[PDB]
């Protein structure tokens, strides 16, 4: 299919 | 006339299905903000994007960026406790979270729509006067460091810091962002750095009002909400701060015709190509590289994935342009390998650059685009309406590309067409200026390479100048032809008047042997959607390990063989879900309601006539068995899940009894499977949406109908529609289980108190006692005692019972944090024994709204209907009613419950624990036995070790199943 990282705070 | 605010947009932009109200506007000290006024919402929203993210941390302190956002949290000069914005949320119904990429930082919250200013004053001095507290700053560092350890195992992070290393070492594309330990405190140390007023600095510099944007969506009018964010925001210092740019691309010449050959950790093939590419961000009026990716992606009828398919090499596929940052971007074509793949990675991209010599043959095709263009402006106007924290989170983001007036409309509304773009776009795309890299464990051995911040191993090699010229010479090939005009582009959308007859909640319109048809007409949303979903009931699905693998095949072979043909489905909003369960199957058809028969009937009829290709059998059987056995590269908090579930199910199979079984099935003996399974069956199903009663009664005869005619499906007994039980465990008892976790270091662990059966009283009892422990367990086992990174707490419900769980992902021994959780109970006890009857009201009222809240979109709605169907309890006004007695609760009654089932020496306490140990730990007790500000943990009993699950399962009873609710009519 067509193309459509963080990091977080809180799991 | 107003000095606060440098200017008001025009009208913005809007879907004329969107009620809501908009105003954009500028500060004056630079800040982009977007208000949102939705009288009805029942929580309120808010989010600031600061454009400012990892990419900009300093060389010598990997990770400052997403430790600065953790820090904010933590406490401001104006409201000092470092929980006071945690707790207040809490208190309110709200909830709040933030994330930390390579250019941004996003920060975001919703709370009840009364307490919108309270929450924002708070939250507005994150960006004015943070605290940095020492002490906050010790302890928080042990929680970036757990977030990277739970990634350091983890394929997609490996490969996703990889790609970084593996780039031009002195573009700050290298960097790591998540930090850690030693980046965050070790190494800070010993070279004299005090993180604190690198933090302070790093907040001072870059936290600048000219690089922020702000959304706020509240019941407030447009002016009260503008004097609102005047008044919070407008004191934020403009430093002016340049936005930070990348026009140097972080692969350049010596990175290009480079192949990498890396080791996972889990049985995987995969195989990743990537090209360099400009920045395409700001076309996004036509989106160049979107359109290669829509025709590279494709699957469908002439496709590269239909030959990579057919050829059996290759499963499935991902193309289109990935983002980089301001100034560069990359463009993917992703595969993933079967056995014969991996041993023909070269023809896989030589087919690849077949194709794309296609598109550079036929040239940029503007049908193709005013298709795309069609469908993003249906999408829009249709769009479902947002919860407010993710919506004024993505705004928050996006204020930074658009102007103000197009921030609704810039991601959907196409409006050039720019084959000049299109073809330096697939210019770009040349053999002499990729990157390829292989994954595969085959590779174990034979690589000479560590990355240093995951530890992956892999090989890099230069690809020879030969292989990169058979490439440049591919020719055109017969297989591979642009896609057709998509048929299931839908062209009717009229709304259905709501017809006399129609109900608030779903009702029965067909109770039949055959099946039992819930039915409700949308009366609030009144989008050209619907929501069919159906449950189809079977004791063979799951009679044993070997069925159930069969079950799962069958289903899995069935959607690899609708798949080209459900794609076009896919891009014009009709999507299906169709997998197996301990119960049968479930299969779930949603989009546009228009030609959804179309798609549904094509699915039933294939499911009861289908013919299996051998060829894809082996290779789907061989990827099934690969999948159950990565389990083992699962996280432990996972695993520790998995096992309370397999323990507490009266009827479940493990992953072990599974693969163990999976050789034992034959395509022979699929085939027989099939027709047997399809025989005698029940049907159960919920039909939501755009639709009227008999347009609902048609689609559920014609599915049973289509079931009749090629399965000869019967009804099924009515006894046998039989649901799991959940064990009885014993009052007073405590059994523990234990596992290793073979692949991560942490420890996992799940510790169940099993209340009661569950009912309106037995549920908001178990329920307002979570409400009031929730935000200070956090509290607890995470900000002071840093445990770990994943600390959880909540209701468990499964099987018509309830009760109350802990899951825990840490460093420290599952025996230590058991000792831990239980000393927070008793600091739960006292606490609820401390607080005022106001407070106590406080938490009542927070639930409450929390409960009734409204789903904003057809299928939360939906599912919350689907839900109470699932569980046969059919209380479909279950909200008002538990709402109603949930006021109803006295400190007295939350007391009582405690100590009755929770406490320590509870007459009533069932409570059983699941052990995971990390990788690197031999043996570890069950129990064990100062005062360093840690709260003193009881005395435990000796708990009864679990070593044999169905033994276990044996001696105890099993509960009843909850009795449905009356919900009569024909």
């Amino acid at each position: 299919h067509s193309q459509g990282f963080v990091q977080w705070l809180m799991n | 006339n107003n000095p606060a605010i440098k200017r008001i947009g025009n009208h913005i932009t809007k879907s004329p299905e969107d009620k809501r109200e908009y105003r954009g506007l500028e500060l004056a000290n630079g800040i982009k903000v977007l208000l949102i006024s939705d009288p009805t919402t029942d929580k309120s929203s808010a989010a600031l994007d600061v454009h400012i993210g990892s990419l900009s941390d300093p060389p010598n302190i990997a990770g400052l960026s997403h430790f600065c956002q953790h820090m904010l949290f933590l406490g401001t000069k104006k409201y000092p406790k470092e929980n006071e914005y945690s707790q207040f949320l809490s208190e309110h119904a709200g909830s709040s979270n933030a994330f930390t990429s390579g250019e941004h930082t996003n920060y975001y919250f919703d709370v009840s729509h009364e307490h919108l200013e309270g929450a924002l004053d708070r939250f507005a001095q994150f960006f004015l006067c943070p605290l940095f507290d020492e002490s906050c700053k010790d302890r928080e560092v042990n929680a970036v460091d757990s977030e990277h350890e739970k990634n350091v195992m983890n394929d997609a992070w490996r490969l996703f810091q990889l790609e970084k290393a593996t780039g031009n070492p002195k573009h700050p594309f290298s960097k790591f962002g998540t930090g850690n330990k030693y980046t965050l405190e070790t190494r800070p140390n010993q070279e004299g750095i005090d993180v604190r007023q690198e933090l302070l600095k790093f907040h001072s510099a870059y936290y600048s009002s000219n690089l922020m944007a702000v959304c706020v969506l509240g019941r407030e009018s447009l002016d009260d909400l503008t004097n609102l964010v005047v008044k919070l925001f407008s004191e934020v210092e403009n430093k002016n701060v340049p936005l930070p740019e990348f026009p140097e691309h972080p692969f350049q010449e010596e990175h290009l015709k480079q192949l990498y050959k890396i080791v996972p950790i889990k049985d995987i093939r995969n195989l990743y190509v990537t090209f360099p590419i400009p920045d395409l961000q700001k076309y996004y009026k036509s989106n160049p590289g979107h359109y290669l990716g829509h025709l590279i992606g494709h699957e469908g009828p002439g496709s590269l994935l239909s030959e990579l398919k057919s050829k059996g090499w290759v499963n499935t596929l991902v193309g289109g342009q990935k983002e980089g940052a301001r100034g560069f971007m990359f463009f993917i074509i992703n595969v993933d390998l079967t056995e014969e793949g991996l041993l023909h990675v070269e023809d896989i991209i030589l087919h690849m650059f077949q194709y794309i010599q296609k598109l550079r043959a036929e040239g940029p095709q503007e049908w193709v685009f005013q298709e795309c263009k069609d469908l993003n402006a249906v999408a829009f106007r249709f769009k479902d309406k947002e919860r407010p924290r993710g919506y004024t989170s993505k705004i928050a983001g996006i204020l930074h590309y658009y102007p103000l007036e197009e921030v609704l409309t810039a991601e959907y509304l196409l409006e050039e067409f720019r084959p000049d773009l299109i073809e330096m776009v697939l210019d770009k795309l040349r053999p002499e200026n990729v990157r390829v890299a292989i994954v595969s464990k085959s590779f174990e051995g034979k690589t000479d390479r560590t990355e240093e911040w995951y530890g992956t191993q892999y090989k890099q090699e230069a690809i020879p100048d030969e292989v990169i010229k058979k490439w440049q010479n591919a020719d055109l090939n017969g297989k591979f032809k642009l896609p057709t005009k998509n048929e299931f582009i839908p062209t009717n959308f009229e709304i259905l008047p709501l017809e006399k007859e129609a109900t608030p909640y779903p009702a029965l319109i067909k109770d039949t042997a055959m099946s039992k048809l819930w039915f409700k007409q949308d009366d609030k949303f009144f989008l050209p959607k619907a929501c069919l979903n159906f449950e189809f009931f079977s004791p063979f699905a799951y009679v044993d390990p070997l069925h159930c693998n069969m079950a799962y095949l069958y289903l899995e072979l069935l959607k690899d063989s609708l798949n080209e043909y459900a794609y076009a489905a896919e891009l014009a909003g009709l999507s299906y879900d169709l997998q197996n369960t301990i119960y049968g199957m479930y299969l779930s058809v949603k989009g546009y309601n228009d030609k959804q028969p179309i798609l549904l009937k094509k699915i039933i009829e294939k499911m009861a006539t289908f013919e299996i290709d051998e060829k894809r059998f082996e290779i789907i059987k061989e990827a099934y068995m690969r999948s159950l056995n990565n389990f083992r590269a699962e996280q432990p908090h996972q695993h520790a899940m998995y096992y309370l579930r397999l323990l507490m199910t009266e009827v479940a199979w493990t992953k072990d009894e599974l693969k163990e079984a999976l050789d034992d099935v034959t395509l022979p003996r699929l085939k027989a499977f099939i027709p047997q399974l399809l025989s005698r069956l029940h049907i159960e199903a919920l039909l939501h949406g755009n639709i009227t009663k008999q347009a609902a009664l048609g689609i559920m005869q014609m599915v049973e109908d289509t079931l009749i005619e090629h399965a000869h499906t019967k009804p099924l007994l009515p006894s046998q529609l039989v649901r799991y039980r959940e064990v009885q465990l014993p009052d007073r008892g405590w059994f523990v289980y234990q596992q290793r976790n073979e692949v991560h270091n942490n420890c996992g662990i799940e510790i169940y108190y099993q209340t009661d059966m569950q009912s309106t009283s037995e549920n908001m009892f178990l329920e307002l006692f979570c409400q009031i422990i929730s935000e200070p367990c956090f509290n607890t086992l995470r900000t002071k005692e840093q445990l770990g990174y994943i600390v959880f707490s909540g209701p468990r419900r499964a099987n018509g019972i309830q009760g109350l769980r802990f899951i825990i992902q840490s460093e420290k021994p599952p025996h230590y944090l058991e000792s831990r959780v239980e000393a927070f109970l008793i600091t739960m006890e006292k606490s609820i024994e401390d607080m005022t009857e106001e407070a106590f009201q406080k938490h009542i009222q927070a639930l409450a709204i929390r409960r009734l809240d409204k789903p904003k979109k057809l299928s939360a709605e939906c599912a919350k209907y689907w839900g109470e169907i699932i569980s046969q309890q059919y209380n479909f006004d279950r909200d008002n009613t538990e709402v109603a007695y949930l006021k109803t609760l006295t400190k007295e009654d939350i007391i009582k419950f405690y100590k009755e089932m929770l406490a320590v020496d509870a007459p009533r306490r069932h409570k059983v624990s699941v052990h995971v140990l990390a990788r690197e730990m031999d043996s570890c007790p069950v129990v064990g036995e100062n005062d360093i500000n840690l709260s003193q943990a009881p005395a435990l009993p000796q708990p009864e070790v679990i070593q044999n699950m169905t033994e276990f399962k044996r001696g105890l009873p099993l509960f009843p199943l909850v009795k449905p609710h009356i919900n009569f009519m024909a």
